[PDB]
């Protein structure tokens, strides 16, 4: 008279499948991206430029010497 | 499983799946869908068991 099956408590476990979550698409991305890259380039001709005009003064202190 | 009996294995229920096209991907994709349904074939088997003999 020791047998097993219980006269309650269960669940069951689900047979589901699910883990679509988005996730910041559809003209979200490719716009922090173009966004992102435009940042970059103008962070150039800041220094790009600038490091330009340092490269003049390296070469101007070879002209006045030299005779 | 359901077009000939074994034993007191009609009074379950569950789906039997099934492929669209024919490749290697789609009877790929049985062998992920049958362990689904197997959870629920054990499920259904803990509630039934009649106390009795062996």
């Amino acid at each position: 008279k020791q047998d097993m099956p219980p006269v309650g408590g269960y669940g069951p476990i689900d047979y589901k499948r699910n883990l679509p979550r988005r996730g910041l698409s559809g003209y979200s991305m490719f716009a922090v991206g173009i966004g992102a890259l435009l940042f970059g380039y103008w962070s150039m001709m800041k220094w790009n430029r600038e490091r330009r005009r340092l490269q003049i003064e390296d070469f101007e202190a070879r002209i006045a010497l030299m005779p | 499983r359901k077009t000939q009996p074994y034993d007191v294995y009609d009074q379950v229920e569950f789906d039997v799946p099934i492929g669209s096209r024919g490749d290697c991907y789609d009877r790929y994709l049985c062998r992920v869908e049958e362990m689904r349904q197997s959870i629920r074939i054990i499920s259904q088997c803990l509630n039934k068991m009649p106390p009795g003999e062996i």
